[PDB]
């Protein structure tokens, strides 16, 4: 699926991302923008034989298992394809493990390099939020 | 049966071929939750939900009936079928102006709203309900039963839920489908209006405003028990 802006930015904040960690919705919604250009199926090959699955591209040798990448450590507890869902439960739940280690947001080079310092509010001006 | 082949057939531009393969999937995907998963394990719904775009009318009964099927298992089941993309397509068949085709579309659609708020909400950002509530005008008491059921079905989610169900306009027609002749449709209204009733002071108001009250009361003395039961029921969740 390929959200919508504020339909993606309703389904962060019902999954209790808007500051989470202190990172307001916009930053979220954005990196989303970014990392997978709102599609819930994107899915990106790495040189290191990892995959980065799903609307905020989550990485399979730290944080979610897909049985195929070396020096995997599945921290997430979770299934890659889980990841793919239209159902943003698990890759919210897997975000919130990886904005708490010890990086903040610049674990996602998309939002590092395309949101982080930018009027990310605007992802979610004109939402009913 | 082999489920792979089957799953291969479903990539013939035969529609003779098409038919067959559709029909035995459907068929598997009736016996039960394990089947129902063997069939997903087999890659079968990125064709079943392509083949909601047939112009050949049979085929897409036996899709429906195959995706509905499907739909009838376990939350991370029904999941599968809304991450194969099967919603646009089922909220575009409820305009078909085939009846039977119409039905099979919001059986399925049912089916998926009968899951857990996130099921719920594929089918309400997938703009199922204001047709569902404008199918509650139809002539055919079938077609309206059924999307009373799906009303229902979301009606019996989360608060937010509730309230695109009222956003939609449902209440109206609700309050006064509670007059309908036909036991089964005011059975379902009154589910439907007592799901919505389960809401918070918001919801409850709604309820109220649109004169749930003043039927509810009076089907405390309807001569069937369980819709006195029901409308007992309602009423306390509403005065609550």
């Amino acid at each position: 699926k390929v959200f919508g802006r504020c339909e993606l930015a309703a389904a962060m904040k019902r999954h209790g991302l808007d500051n989470y960690r202190g990172y307001s919705l916009g930053n979220w919604v954005c990196a989303a923008k970014f990392e997978s250009n709102f599609n819930t199926q994107a899915t990106n090959r790495n040189t290191d034989g990892s995959t980065d699955y799903g609307i905020l591209q989550i990485n399979s040798r730290w944080w979610c298992n897909d049985g195929r990448t070396p020096g995997s450590r599945n921290l997430c507890n979770i299934p890659c394809s889980a990841l793919l869902s239209s159902d943003i439960t698990a890759s919210v739940n897997c975000a919130k493990k990886i904005v708490s280690d010890g990086n903040g947001m610049n674990a996602w080079v998309a939002w590092r390099n395309r949101c982080k310092g930018t009027d990310v509010q605007a992802w979610i001006r004109g939402c009913r939020l | 049966p082999d489920l792979p082949k089957l799953v291969k057939l479903l990539k013939s531009s035969n529609e003779e071929i098409l038919l067959k393969a559709l029909r035995a999937l459907a068929e598997i995907a009736s016996g039960g939750n394990e089947q129902i998963q063997a069939v997903i394990d087999a890659g079968a719904l990125p064709a079943l939900v392509q083949l909601l775009s047939s112009p050949n009318e049979q085929i897409l009964q036996e899709a429906l009936w195959a995706l509905s099927n499907i739909a009838s298992g376990g939350n991370e089941q029904i999941q599968a079928v809304i991450d194969a993309g099967a919603l646009p397509a089922l909220v575009q068949l409820l305009s078909s102006p085939n009846e039977q085709i119409l039905q099979e579309a919001l059986w399925a659609l049912s089916n998926i709203a009968s899951g857990g708020n996130e099921q719920i909400q594929a089918v309400i950002d997938a703009g199922a309900l204001p047709a569902l509530v404008q199918l509650l005008s139809s002539p055919n008491e079938q077609i309206l039963q059924e999307a009373l059921w799906a009303l229902s079905n979301i009606a019996s989610g989360g608060n937010e839920q509730i309230q695109a169900v009222i956003d939609a306009g449902a209440l109206p027609a609700l309050v006064q489908l509670l007059s309908s002749p036909n036991e089964q449709i005011l059975q379902e209204a009154l589910w439907a209006l007592s799901n919505i009733a389960s809401g918070g002071n918001e919801q409850k108001q709604a309820v109220k405003e649109a004169g749930a009250l003043e039927k509810l009361e009076q089907l405390q003395s309807h001569e069937n028990e369980k819709i006195q039961k029901e409308a007992q029921e309602a009423l306390e969740k509403l005065q609550s």
